[PDB]
């Protein structure tokens, strides 16, 4: 959407979760910089009025900030000239049964936005946990339309954020832990009319393939693979839900996202490469037809759900300036692809302790597996890196285009895993594996890193007590900001990683920071409100270290540092 | 099973040493009820049909109604 694109180039706005269509999370604002950030102070705050994890972050468009909560997914709008008043409020009624089919806390990754057009008034888009996509008027909050995307009776929910492209809003999916076959849907923004729906497994007509699907890399596989990489009808409950993030190249007219893990977690129940789970997609915006499809993790054995963000850049690859996507997966590989052809440019390890794979063969595209870190029935595999939580999870990361550096919040969590057999019953969990998690061999649970994605070269690496879960924000003031699960917001210098500032927030952060200019002054804002997957233990009062799909044990100290909360903090000089 | 030996392009799965080729008939048979499997798709079909009604109604009257029984 070319107006949306233009509004995103204005430093007064923060028009989508990803900031811009390339998901740069990079601001040109310099008022706040490496040499004065030490004087950054809290300017004002809001309460969201809920507890549980607060992922994503606010939006700002045309002097209005927009706020969203976890279940029941209430939304508020705040005029930036009168920050104490709520301009409007929307408060969904949802079946509380929706809570019982969320695997890992009732998080919501947030709103999207489209400016006024032929469709026509400006809209805010909300995905609800109960499976509805709602369109609200941006200035009044009025409910314009509301459709059913996902059925909670089947374990099918929504957590990932909507995504506005041209006249279309996109809606992902969730519940691969309950055997939900994944699908992404484009609704027309005027109407709420279903335009297309692409599934992650099964027949080629359901996958929505272009006739030239994988033309440029036929060794990735092409047609019939969504059936022939499964045994019988196992694909029907096959996972590949897409609850993460998207990107868009308006020149190529292509949408980019990743499909999630195959179901069940028990690898012995679904022999086959389980295509096209775990796949970096390049789809045509108007039709949804895939032009490329790269499977990162064939026959997943680790729940390396392939939904993480897509960061677009233009960088030199063998002396030639090339359009790229970069993508730090749960499997602890940082993938960089040509975003036109889908050709693999690199796949390096985000940390050398990754052990399920020795390396990716770049000619073949295949990860060469170490059998000693496999999972399989009748075996409790010990010492696997990454754990299911990944060396990278749902955080949107950042790209400084001057430095050619990506800045990332990295997890350092490893695991034991043992499957068990279980039936599929629609509506019930369908995991079939028992996990135990703990730090990686470096000892700590998080890192923050800076890297060049083309060369694999690490610029700097600093440790963090807890996994850095919420993503980063970089700026041309030479600073990268992020929130920690123990409830700090922090700023490091982007050249060295030197810590320049921190502040103690009420609760842990699992969202990203944003920044914008309002009446000539730069602000930074962030949600505080711990939860999500690391927080399941403290959120639900779990004691058994295998509960919360293994997170409980890794994260049992988190409760010594933070409680639940729900607030928005805005900082300035 | 190292993921590098491919029966076809994009299909590199092999069973692990000691584990079976196909799971049907083995001790790891999923034994899926074909009706349980089909439930999702049918729930999607019903959701798509109720949405279709909401759109038809917005187009007929100019006013959005969510509840299909009030249409
Ligand atoms: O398959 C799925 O459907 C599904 C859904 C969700 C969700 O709804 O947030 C997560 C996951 N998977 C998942 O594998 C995961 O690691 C995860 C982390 C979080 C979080 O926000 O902390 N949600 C989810
Ligand atoms: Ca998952």
């Amino acid at each position: 959407n070319s107006e949306l694109d233009r509004l995103s180039k204005d430093d007064r706005n923060w028009v989508m979760q990803t900031k811009d269509y390339s998901a740069t999370h990079f601001s040109r604002l310099t008022e706040i910089n490496s040499h004065n950030v030490k004087n950054l102070k809290v300017a004002w705050t809001l309460s969201t009025g809920t507890l549980h994890g607060h992922e994503g972050a606010p939006l700002v468009v045309d002097g209005i900030m927009y706020i969203h909560t976890p279940f029941p997914n209430n939304v508020y709008a705040v005029d930036l000239n009168d920050t104490r008043k709520m301009l409007w409020q929307y408060k969904p009624k949802q079946n509380p049964a929706a809570r019982a089919v969320a695997c890992c806390d009732v998080v919501n990754r947030g709103l999207a936005y489209v400016p006024a057009g032929e469709h026509g008034p400006a809209k805010i888009f909300l995905n609800q946990l109960d499976g509805h996509i709602v369109a609200l008027n941006a200035k009044t909050g009025e409910e314009i339309w509301k459709m059913e995307n996902s059925d909670i009776a089947m374990g099918s929910t929504l957590t990932g954020a909507p995504f506005v492209v041209k006249d279309k809003v996109l809606v992902g999916s969730a519940g691969a832990e309950l055997g939900v076959r994944g699908y992404v849907t484009a609704y027309n923004i005027k109407d709420g009319k279903q335009e297309w729906r692409a599934y992650a497994t099964g027949p080629d007509e359901d996958l929505l393939l272009d006739k030239d699907f994988n033309k440029d890399n036929p060794h990735y596989g092409q047609f019939g693979l969504g059936l022939s990489t499964w045994e019988g009808d196992a694909w029907k409950i096959g996972g590949g839900t897409n609850w993460g993030w998207y990107a868009y190249d308006p020149k190529l007219d292509m949408i980019y996202y990743g499909s999630g893990n195959p179901a069940p977690w028990n690898e012995t129940m679904r022999p086959g490469d389980n295509k096209w789970t775990m796949t970096i997609w390049g789809r045509d915006a108007d039709t949804g037809r895939a032009k490329f499809g790269y499977q990162k993790t064939p026959h997943d054995e680790w729940d390396y759900a392939g939904v993480n963000y897509m960061g677009l850049s233009e960088q030199e690859v063998d002396g030639k300036l090339t359009p790229l996507l970069t993508h730090p997966d749960r499997n602890g590989l940082v993938y960089t692809l040509n975003r036109e052809t889908g050709a693999l440019v690199n796949a390096f390890k985000i940390d050398d302790t990754v052990n399920w794979v020795k390396k990716v063969d770049l000619k073949t595209g295949l990860p060469i597996r170490d059998p000693e870190y496999s999972t399989r029935m009748d075996h409790n595999a010990k010492g696997i890196c990454p754990s299911a939580m990944g060396y990278h999870n749902q955080g949107i990361e950042s790209y400084d285009p001057d430095k050619k550096l990506f800045f990332m919040g990295v997890n350092h969590i490893c695991m034991d895993w043992e499957p068990f057999m279980l039936p599929y019953r629609a509506g019930q969990f369908f995991v079939g594996a028992t996990l135990n998690m703990y730090p990686g061999p470096k000892g700590m649970l998080g890192q923050v890193k800076a890297m060049n994605a083309v060369t694999g070269k690490m610029e700097w690496e600093v440790p963090e007590k807890f996994a850095v879960w919420g993503g980063t924000l970089a700026t041309a003031g030479d600073l990268v900001f992020y929130g920690t699960l123990d409830g700090f917001i922090k700023a490091r210098d982007t050249r060295t990683g030197e810590l320049k500032w921190q502040f103690q927030l009420p609760s842990g952060v699992i969202g990203h920071p944003i920044t914008y200019q309002h009446n000539g002054k730069q602000y930074i804002a962030i949600y505080s409100g711990v939860g999500g997957w690391p927080g399941v233990g403290l959120v639900f009062d779990l004691k058994d270290p295998t509960a919360g799909l293994g997170a409980v044990g890794a994260f049992r100290e988190l409760a010594h540092y933070t409680q639940m909360g729900g607030s928005v903090f805005v900082f300035s000089l | 099973y190292d993921g590098t030996h491919c029966k076809a392009p994009g299909n590199c799965w092999e069973p692990k040493p000691g584990y079976p080729d196909k799971v049907a008939g083995s001790k790891y048979d999923p034994k899926h009820d074909p009706n349980e499997l089909n439930k999702q798709a049918e729930s999607i079909k019903a959701m798509e049909a109720r949405n279709q009604k909401r759109v038809e109604n917005y187009a007929k009257t100019g006013k959005f109604v969510y509840k299909v029984e009030d249409i």
